[PDB]
C-alpha cells in the first residue's frame, strides 16, 4: 500500500531507529560467537596414532565420515530441533565452529594449559594429567600408580555422557528454550497483523474499498499506530533478551579461557569436585563443556594432632597432616590416604612443646 | 546520503531495501452465471397500461447494465444519482424494473420531481431519484388501425401521487359541484382513459414503451450485483492478484496440497494465506512472497578508493562481476580462491577486502594457520627463553551524564 | 426426555484449509457433554442457533420450517426434501397447525442405519446449514465419538428467526452457545479432534 | 496539539527505554573494569586470559575519557626445544618422581 | 467491565504477552533464591558440644 506508506512518513525516524536497533542485536551475535570459540591463534590438529596413556577421546574428537563434528556434537545437533520479516545467516558456519572446537580440543589434549600462554608445547597425556593432579594438591605418583584405573574411570564416564544425551531432549533445555522464545516472539509479531486496533477492518484494501479518502486515512492511522506499537514492543523485548544472551556468552568465553585453556582453582566454577580439565563441544546456538573433576569417594576416620613433640621441640607437617591408625603416627597428604613415617624432611620445627593446644608425644626419625 | 556525510569509513552499510515489483495484475472470479432475464422486461410482446404499471423485482441474481446502455435499440437512455458507466461495478439488496406504454410527447414526465397527467396520476419519481430511465418508440407494437383503445392512463385523480405510488383504484372523479352517485354525470368522470393509438399518428402521439430502473440497498444482504470480470492466470512470476475477495501480491505456483471440496484458501501457522483455489479451474496454487531484502554497500572507505561492492541480502541473482554468496547476491566484488583473515564481514563464512590497479575481493575467511602439534608418547617441548609482553586492554566505564526535561521537550514555552 | 451430547456437533467454522496444526476459534458451538432434548411435532425456540440430528433408515423426517410467527403475517423458511433432492422457499405461508408429509417468494432454490446431523445458524442475514451423514450401532442415543460437520448452503435472505418446527422417528435438538474451542487439523486438512475450553480446568490448560 | 503530545511522548519513552538498556551494558563493563582493577592491578591473577595473554606478572591502570586502559604485563615462553622425558626413574628398585 | 473488555480484544495479543512477561519474572525469583542458598546437598548439623 503506497497510500499507507505516505502516512507512515509522518512518524519520522521511527522505522529507521527500529532497524538500527535490530542491526545492533544481529551484529552482536557474531561477536558473542567469536569471543567464545575464536580463542585459539592456530588451528591445531591431533597426531595420527592415539597413544594418550589409555584415555579415549574418540567420541569427542572429529569424525571425518560426517560436517566433521564429533560423535557427541552429532547428538547435540540432533537433540535441539515473511510480512517483511527476514533471518540473516551467522558469520561463522556450523562447520567453522566445529573447526574451532576441534582446534581447542586438539591443543588441550596434545599440549595441556600451554597453548593458551604462547606456543603449544607438546607433553605426554599421562604427564599432563600428573601436573593437573599435582595442581589439586594430590601428589603426582597417585596418578602413575593408578593410571589404568583413572583412564578406565574417564573412559567409562564419557560413555555415560553419550547415554544421557541419547536418552532425552530435556538434557539441552537451555538451548531449546532460546529457540522456542524467538519463535514465540515472531509468531506473536505476525499474529498481531490480524488485529483491528479499533479500525473498521484489519485489512488495508478492505478499508480503502469501504471508505472515501478522508475517512480511510483515519482508519489506516489506527492500524499504523497499533502495528508500530506492536513492532516497538518486539524490538524492546529482543533488546532485553539479547542482553541475557550477551551475559551468557561472556560467561561461556570465561569458561573457555579459565577452564578449557587452563585449570581453575575457583570452587564449583568448573563442576563439582577438584577440577582437572574440561573439553568444549559445539551445540546449536551454544557451547557444551564436559568438566572433568577429582571427587574423593571412600573415607576413614583417624585420630589427629596439630604438632608432635620430640626432644622438647614441636614438629609441624610441611605438606600434609598427622594421623594415627591407633598404635602408630604417620603424616599423609590431605586429599588421599598415603601414610608416611614422620621424619625431619616431612616436618619442620618451631618452638618448645608447651605453647601448642593439643600436641602429642611421639618420635621423629632422622635419616 | 544514508550516513549524512561526505567521508565514509571502511565497512558494510545498509543503504536501501530491495523488492521485486509485480509484473502485472491478475483477477479471478467464478464463471458468469445466473444472469438476470431482462428479456421479460424489455422484449415481452405484451406491455402494461401506465396506470397499472408492471413491476419486476430482481433478487439473488447478476444484472448486466452494459447490454442496456450499449444497445442502439433505445430512443432515450438517462440516469439519476448514479453514473451509467459505474452501474456494472455495483451491488444492491434488490433491483426494480417498472414497465408501461405512453405517447412519445409525455416521456419527459418520467423524471425526478416532475409534474403532469402521467407523473401526478400514473407514475411519480422523487426530487432526488437513484436509478435510470429507458424508452423506445413502439408504434408498430402498440398502435392499431381503428385505434388501440385497450391501452389506458389515469386522466383524473383527487390528489397527486407520492414518489413510486402505484394506484389501480376505479374511484369516479367529481369535477363539478354535484356528487357522482358512484357513476359518470355532468362534470363527473371515470378516472381511466385512452390515447386510441394508430400507426399513422405523429411521433408525439405514437406510443412509446418505457422502463424505469430503481435500486435498493439495506442491512439485508446485497442479493443483486453487476457481472464480475476475470483475467488470464500467470504462474511462476511476481504478480499482483485477486481471487474472489482475497487481494495479495506474490509468486503463484502449482502445488501438491489437497483442499477439501468446500475449502477456498489455505493458511500458515502465523495466519498468513499461503495457498488458494482458482475459482474457474479448481487447481490449488501456492502463494510465495516476491523476493525482498536489505541492500548493503561494502566500501574500503572513501579515503582509500571510490570502488564499492553491493550485497542484496537473502536475494538470489536471478531476481536482481556478479557472485551468488549464501548471504545473498554480491555484485562488484571479485571471487578469490585464496583465504585471509576477515576484513569486512558478509555472512556464512564469506568476507571481503580491497587488494591487488587494486579491486574489492570476496573470499571464505581463514580461521588461522593449521598446525599438527608434534605430540609423541615420550617427548616434551621446554622453552629455553622468554619475552616479557605488554598488552593494552580498553574498557568503557561511564556514559556522558544527560537529563531531558520532558515538560520542555514535549511542549517548550 | 434427555440425552448426553458427548463430543458431537462440531462443524468447520470457515472455508480455510489448515494442515497438521491446532487452531483456537470462538463461535456458536454446542458445548461438549451438554444435555440435548430427545423426541420420537412441537414448535421449538431457535435461540442463538440449533444443532439437530436424527437416526433414520426410512425417511420419516422430511424437512423444517423457521420464522418469528411461523405463520402467515411475515416471511418464513420452508426447507423440504422432495424425495429427489432439497427444495427451499421463504414465503409468508399460511400452512397447517400440524404440518406433515405421508409415511411471498422473495427467494426460492433447489439443491436405523444412518445418523444424519445438521447445524442451523443465522448471522448478518445469511442462513447457514452444515451437515454430516454417518453409520450407527445404537438407536436410543447419540453415539460417543468425533466427526466434524461440513457446510451445505449459505443463503442471503435477511429473515428474522426465533422459532422452528420439524416436518414428519427418533431426533435430537440442542442449542448453540458462544464458546472457544481448540480444533485439531490433520495432514489432509480435516478436523479430527477438539477441546471445549470452558468444559473443565484440564481443557482450559490444553 | 494532542497529536504532537502523543508522538513526542512515545518518542521520549523510546529513548529512555534504550538508555536504561544501554546503562545496564555500561554497568556490566564498569563491574568488569572494577574487578580487573582489584585482581590484575592490586594483585596477580592466576585466572587464564583474565589479565592478558601469557602468564600474568602485573598490570598498570591509565585513565581514558569515559573508560580505563590496563597495560597487562605478562611472561610468554619463546624458544621451545624437544627433549625425551619420563614420569619417574628407577634407582635401587624404587621409583623417584620429580619434587 | 464487559463494555471495555470487548474493546480491549481489538488490541490483540498485548494483554497476554504482558501477563506472560510478569509470570516469567515471578518464576525467576525462586530460581535466583535457589542458585544462592540451595548449593548444599544435605542439611548438616553442629554437635551438642
Ligand atoms: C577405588 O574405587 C574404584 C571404583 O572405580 C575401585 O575400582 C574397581 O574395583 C573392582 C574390584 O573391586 C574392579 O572390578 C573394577 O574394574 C574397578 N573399577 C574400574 C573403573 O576399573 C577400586 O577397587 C577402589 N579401591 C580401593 C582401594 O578401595
Ligand atoms: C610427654 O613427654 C614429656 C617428656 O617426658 C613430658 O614432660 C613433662 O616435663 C616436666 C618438666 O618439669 C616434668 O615435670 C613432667 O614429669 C613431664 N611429664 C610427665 C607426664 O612425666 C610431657 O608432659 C608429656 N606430655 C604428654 C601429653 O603426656
Ligand atoms: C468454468 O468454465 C470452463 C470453460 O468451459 C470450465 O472448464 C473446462 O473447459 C474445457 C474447454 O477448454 C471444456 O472441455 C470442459 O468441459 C470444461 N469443464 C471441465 C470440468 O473441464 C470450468 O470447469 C468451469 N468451472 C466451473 C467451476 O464451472
Ligand atoms: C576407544 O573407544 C571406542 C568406543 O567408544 C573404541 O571403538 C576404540 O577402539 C577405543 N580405542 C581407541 C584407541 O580409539
Ligand atoms: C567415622 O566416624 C563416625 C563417628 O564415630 C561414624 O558415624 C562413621 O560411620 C565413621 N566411618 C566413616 C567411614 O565415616
Ligand atoms: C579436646 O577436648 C578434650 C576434652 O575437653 C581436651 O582434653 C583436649 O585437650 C582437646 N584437644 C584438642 C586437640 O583441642
Ligand atoms: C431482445 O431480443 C433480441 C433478439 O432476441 C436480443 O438480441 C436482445 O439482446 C434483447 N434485448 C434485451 C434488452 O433483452
Ligand atoms: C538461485 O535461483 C536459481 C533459479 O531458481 C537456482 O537455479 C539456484 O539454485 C538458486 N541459488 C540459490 C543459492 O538460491
Ligand atoms: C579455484 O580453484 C579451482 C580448482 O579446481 C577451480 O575449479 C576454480 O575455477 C578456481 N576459482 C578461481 C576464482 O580461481
Ligand atoms: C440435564 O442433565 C442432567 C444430568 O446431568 C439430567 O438429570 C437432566 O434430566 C437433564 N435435563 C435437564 C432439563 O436438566
Ligand atoms: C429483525 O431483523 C432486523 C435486522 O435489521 C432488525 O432491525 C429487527 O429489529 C429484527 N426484529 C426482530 C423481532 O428481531
Ligand atoms: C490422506 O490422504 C492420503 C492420500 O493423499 C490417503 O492415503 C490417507 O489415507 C488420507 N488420510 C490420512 C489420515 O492421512
Ligand atoms: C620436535 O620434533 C619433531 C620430530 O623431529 C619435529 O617435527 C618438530 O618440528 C620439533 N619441534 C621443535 C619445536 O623443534
Amino acid at each position: 500500500s503506497t497510500e499507507c506508506s505516505n502516512l507512515l512518513l509522518q512518524y519520522g525516524s521511527f522505522c529507521t531507529q527500529l532497524n538500527r536497533a535490530l542491526t545492533g542485536i544481529a551484529v552482536e551475535q557474531d561477536k558473542n560467537t567469536q569471543e567464545v570459540f575464536a580463542q585459539v591463534k592456530q588451528i591445531y590438529k591431533t597426531p595420527p596414532i592415539k597413544d594418550f596413556g589409555g584415555f579415549n577421546f574418540s567420541q569427542i574428537l572429529p569424525d571425518p565420515s560426517k560436517s566433521k563434528r564429533s560423535f557427541i556434537e552429532d547428538l547435540l545437533f540432533n537433540k535441539v530441533t515473511f510480512n517483511g520479516l527476514t533471518v540473516l545467516p551467522p558469520l561463522l558456519t556450523d562447520e567453522m565452529i566445529a573447526q574451532y572446537t576441534s582446534a581447542l580440543l586438539a591443543g588441550t589434549i596434545t599440549s595441556g594449559w600451554t597453548f593458551g600462554a604462547g606456543a603449544a608445547l607438546q607433553i605426554p597425556f599421562a604427564m599432563q594429567m600428573a601436573y593437573r593432579f599435582n595442581g589439586i594438591g594430590v601428589t603426582q605418583n597417585v596418578l602413575y600408580e593408578n593410571q589404568k584405573l583413572i583412564a578406565n574411570q574417564f573412559n567409562s564416564a564419557i560413555g555415560k555422557i553419550q547415554d544421557s544425551l541419547s536418552s532425552t531432549a530435556s538434557a539441552l533445555g537451555k538451548l531449546q528454550d532460546v529457540v522456542n522464545q524467538n519463535a514465540q516472539a515472531l509468531n506473536t509479531l505476525v499474529k498481531q497483523l490480524s488485529s483491528n486496533f479499533g479500525a473498521i477492518s484489519s485489512v488495508l484494501n478492505d478499508i480503502l474499498a469501504r471508505l472515501d479518502k478522508v475517512e480511510a486515512e483515519v482508519q489506516i492511522d489506527r492500524l499504523i499506530t497499533g502495528r508500530l506499537q506492536s513492532l516497538q514492543t518486539y524490538v524492546t523485548q529482543q533488546l532485553i533478551r539479547a542482553a541475557e544472551i550477551r551475559a551468557s556468552a561472556n560467561l561461556a568465553a570465561t569458561k573457555m579461557s579459565e577452564c578449557v585453556l587452563g585449570q581453575s582453582k575457583r570452587v564449583d566454577f568448573c563442576g563439582k569436585g577438584y577440577h582437572l580439565m574440561s573439553f568444549p563441544q559445539s551445540a546449536p546456538h551454544g557451547v557444551v563443556f564436559l568438566h572433568v573433576t577429582y571427587v574423593p569417594a571412600q573415607e576413614k576416620n583417624f585420630t589427629t594432632a596439630p604438632a608432635i613433640c620430640h626432644d622438647g621441640k614441636a614438629h609441624f607437617p610441611r605438606e600434609g597432616v598427622f594421623v594415627s591408625n591407633g598404635t602408630h603416627w604417620f603424616v599423609t597428604q590431605r586429599n588421599f590416604y598415603e601414610p608416611q613415617i614422620i621424619t625431619t624432611h616431612n616436618t619442620f620445627v618451631s618452638g618448645n612443646c608447651d605453647v601448642v593446644i593439643g600436641i602429642v608425644n611421639n618420635t621423629v626419625y632422622d635419616p | 546520503c544514508t550516513l549524512k556525510s561526505f567521508t565514509v569509513e571502511k565497512g558494510i552499510y545498509q543503504t536501501s531495501n530491495f523488492r521485486v515489483q509485480p509484473t502485472e495484475s491478475i483477477v479471478r472470479f467464478p464463471n458468469i452465471t445466473n444472469l438476470c432475464p431482462f428479456g421479460e422486461v424489455f422484449n415481452a410482446t405484451r406491455f402494461a397500461s401506465v396506470y397499472a404499471w408492471n413491476r419486476k423485482r430482481i433478487s439473488n441474481c447478476v444484472a448486466d447494465y452494459s447490454v442496456l446502455y450499449n444497445s442502439a435499440s433505445f430512443s432515450t437512455f438517462k440516469c439519476y444519482g448514479v453514473s451509467p458507466t459505474k452501474l456494472n461495478d455495483l451491488c444492491f439488496t434488490n433491483v426494480y424494473a417498472d414497465s408501461f406504454v405512453i405517447r412519445g410527447d409525455e416521456v419527459r414526465q418520467i423524471a425526478p420531481g416532475q409534474t403532469g397527467k402521467i407523473a401526478d396520476y400514473n407514475y411519480k419519481l422523487p426530487d432526488d431519484f437513484t436509478g435510470c430511465v429507458i424508452a423506445w418508440n413502439s408504434n408498430n407494437l402498440d398502435s392499431k388501425v381503428g385505434g388501440n383503445y385497450n391501452y389506458l392512463y389515469r386522466l383524473f385523480r383527487k390528489s397527486n401521487l407520492k414518489p413510486f405510488e402505484r394506484d389501480i383504484s376505479t374511484e369516479i372523479y367529481q369535477a363539478g359541484s354535484t356528487p357522482c352517485n358512484g357513476v359518470e354525470g355532468f362534470n363527473c368522470y371515470f378516472p381511466l382513459q385512452s390515447y386510441g393509438f394508430q400507426p399513422t399518428y405523429g411521433v408525439g402521439y405514437q406510443p412509446y414503451r418505457v422502463v424505469v430502473l430503481s435500486f435498493e440497498l439495506l442491512h439485508a444482504p446485497a442479493t443483486v450485483c453487476g457481472p464480475k470480470k476475470s483475467t488470464n492466470l500467470v504462474k511462476n512470476k511476481c504478480v499482483n492478484f485477486n481471487f474472489n475477495g482475497l487481494t495479495g501480491t506474490g509468486v503463484l505456483t502449482e502445488s501438491n496440497k489437497k483442499f477439501l471440496p468446500f475449502q477456498q484458501f489455505g493458511r500458515d501457522i502465523d495466519d498468513t494465506t499461503d495457498a488458494v483455489r482458482d475459482p474457474q479451474t479448481l487447481e490449488i496454487l501456492d502463494i510465495t512472497p516476491c523476493s525482498f531484502g536489505g541492500v548493503s554497500v561494502i566500501t574500503p572507505g572513501t579515503n582509500t578508493s571510490n570502488q564499492v561492492a553491493v550485497l542484496y541480502q537473502g536475494v538470489n541473482c536471478t531476481e536482481v562481476n556478479v557472485f551468488q554468496t549464501r548471504a545473498g547476491c554480491l555484485i562488484g566484488a571479485e571471487h578469490v580462491n585464496n583465504s585471509y583473515e576477515c576484513d569486512i564481514p558478509i555472512g556464512a563464512g564469506i568476507c571481503a577486502s580491497y587488494q591487488t590497479s587494486q579491486s574489492i575481493i570476496a573470499y571464505t575467511m581463514s580461521l588461522g594457520a593449521e598446525n599438527s602439534v608434534a605430540y609423541s608418547n615420550n617427548s616434551i617441548a621446554i622453552p629455553i627463553n622468554f619475552t616479557i609482553s605488554v598488552t593494552t586492554e580498553i574498557l568503557p566505564v561511564s556514559m556522558t551524564k544527560t537529563s531531558v526535561d520532558c515538560t520542555m521537550y514535549i511542549c517548550g514555552d | 426426555a434427555y440425552t448426553n451430547s458427548f463430543t458431537r456437533g462440531v462443524y468447520y467454522p470457515d472455508k480455510v484449509f489448515r494442515s497438521s496444526v491446532l487452531h483456537s476459534t470462538q463461535d456458536l458451538f454446542l458445548p461438549f457433554f451438554s444435555n440435548v432434548t430427545w423426541f420420537h411435532n412441537p414448535v421449538l425456540p431457535f435461540n442463538d442457533g440449533v444443532y439437530f440430528a436424527s437416526t433414520e433408515k426410512s425417511n420419516i423426517i422430511r424437512g423444517w420450517i423457521f420464522g418469528t410467527t411461523l405463520d402467515s403475517k411475515t416471511q418464513s423458511l420452508l426447507i423440504v426434501n422432495n424425495a429427489t433432492n432439497v427444495v427451499i422457499k421463504v414465503c409468508e405461508f399460511q400452512f397447517c397447525n400440524d404440518p406433515f408429509l405421508g409415511v411471498n417468494c422473495t427467494f426460492e432454490y433447489v439443491s436405523f442405519k444412518n445418523l444424519r446431523e445438521f447445524v442451523f445458524k443465522n448471522i448478518d442475514g445469511y442462513f447457514k446449514i452444515y451437515s454430516k451423514h454417518t453409520p450407527i450401532n445404537l438407536v436410543r442415543d447419540l453415539p460417543q465419538g468425533f466427526s466434524a460437520l461440513e457446510p451445505l448452503v449459505d443463503l442471503p435472505i435477511g429473515i428474522n428467526i426465533t422459532r422452528f418446527q420439524t416436518l414428519l422417528a427418533a431426533y435430537y435438538v440442542g442449542y448453540l452457545q458462544p464458546r472457544t474451542f481448540l480444533l485439531k487439523y490433520n495432514e489432509n486438512g480435516t478436523i479430527t479432534d477438539a477441546v471445549d475450553c470452558a468444559l473443565d480446568p484440564l481443557s482450559e490448560t490444553k
